[PDB]
């Protein structure tokens, strides 16, 4: 269990790092 | 000749549109001041799903926030946005949500970054309430919650929440409408 | 000829009586959110009583509401409604008192019917403070505070209240003024 | 001592029981 | 000849002017029904120091006031009066500050005369928050604090209070900006 | 230490007591 990804506004991947993984 | 007649006439139409927008703007900027919210709770209500559904899988509208609600007359102002079809990790897969930090006219004396709970939840208006929500933790590091530099800052939230069909073929969506609740602290956060 | 002229006139004339009646709504529909309360008490403000008094005795006016407060940013609505000269069991006999749920916009996810306390009671402004008041339980059975279908239910109360002469005839009026209070619960109702 | 009768919009006598005494 | 045409015109310029009074009116009573505090506490902001400085050791303005804030829906509206340059004892020396009574309309119940503590101080937006403060008691003899008989009484104040060069150089204003709290009491203060 | 003085809008200088001492 973890939380606090990110804003997904189009656009930039992010600085080498974002996602997020669940609706299991 | 009686070319002033119109020049009033027409002086007369703009001047008027003009409160058509000002008696128009004191519009939506009386739900805000109706739909307020000071104690640190509150409820981002969402009509018309369907409506909404759409026009996010379209492009024209995906990005909906909401009352910018309070922590205390004089303190934080936070809020919420929702993505109906869902955007970085699952703009197609599902409903993602998020949390926000606005600027304040008071919001100056306030202590950053940000640092409270946020159970942000969807509810369930069945017959059971068995509605899926969580929280975490601002983490100082990764700019998102210290002090406003804009008028609100990068909306962090937990992308994955309630998803697409759970939340289409369930309990949850009623009348084509559904309620919100994001859950902010404010006793770890010293009263004015 | 220049019957254009006259055409525009008249297209300013009712736009403009438009916002005289906008501009006007937002007039009374700046008291409610301005006379509003949250808590679960509230002060039902009612000036020129004689006035008030006739026009009910009379038949104009035998009806008057208020401010509707809620027991929380997006709890119930309640309200009150005042009969001067009264009616059911005491219309001429002597003033009468009730209760009511309006229908909210987070009155959806609230649990029906109601059940909470409610002091509605007579103030007295006089230098004794000995305001007569009342409360009761909410009957599931009778239909009254069962979740709301229209925008108010059978205003629910209790008739018999402040009796007429005790009241015009005492230290409850004061400057062609009385305040009312009703008094509901809000602990044993799990707050958001 | 006893509370809760009714909204006596003028019309439906009610469903055969209806009333209050009291202001004694 | 068309005489009427303007007599229409010149109708409706002032029925025009008069809602951009009104819908002007309803701008700065939004702030109020905005800027509204009533748990007791309540946060005077001030923008644009320097020019209000001036303005007021000039002559031109000399006397703010801030947003009613109460002490809970239908109880006590109070308010506070800067005055930037000083008055009274210390007009030059430096910025004095007062507490004030207005009158309400659930301002008739309350119990007089006034009697709350009222911790009115000057924050400090720098970096150690050491914002000078003071707090005292409505003396029932000298009239200031007795139920209300205009609008606002005798702005009753501590005079002397933040000092000019102290205030103006140090760490307490900010963007030319300022923040300004009062506070009463309310515990020893039967709630509604 | 001690406070409450009173409103200083020019013109009558107190029923023969008004002041304030600090600043210090």
């Amino acid at each position: 269990p973890y939380p606090i990804p990110e804003e997904g506004d189009p656009g930039p991947p992010g600085l080498s790092t974002p996602h997020q993984e669940d609706g299991k | 000749n009686t070319g002033l007649l119109e020049s009033q006439l027409s002086r007369h139409d703009q001047m008027l549109s003009v409160h058509d927008i000002r008696l128009a703007d004191m519009d939506l900027r009386f739900q805000v001041l109706e739909t307020a919210s000071y104690n640190g709770v509150l409820i981002w209500k969402i009509r018309d799903y369907k409506r909404r559904k759409q026009e996010a899988v379209m492009g024209k509208t995906l990005s909906l926030y909401s009352q910018p609600f309070y922590t205390g007359y004089f303190g934080y102002k936070m809020c919420a946005r929702v993505y109906l079809n869902g955007d970085g990790m699952g703009k197609g897969t599902h409903l993602s949500l998020f949390f926000v930090i606005m600027r304040g006219e008071y919001d100056a004396l306030l202590p950053w970054p940000f640092k409270q709970k946020v159970t942000l939840m969807l509810m369930d208006q069945g017959s059971s309430r068995r509605h899926l929500g969580d929280a975490f933790k601002p983490d100082p590091n990764s700019s998102s919650f210290k002090k406003p530099t804009g008028e609100m800052n990068i909306a962090s939230g937990c992308p994955v929440f309630v998803a697409q069909t759970v939340l289409e073929n369930g309990t949850y969506i009623k009348d084509d409408t559904i309620f919100i609740k994001v859950i902010v602290d404010t006793s770890d956060l010293p009263d004015p």
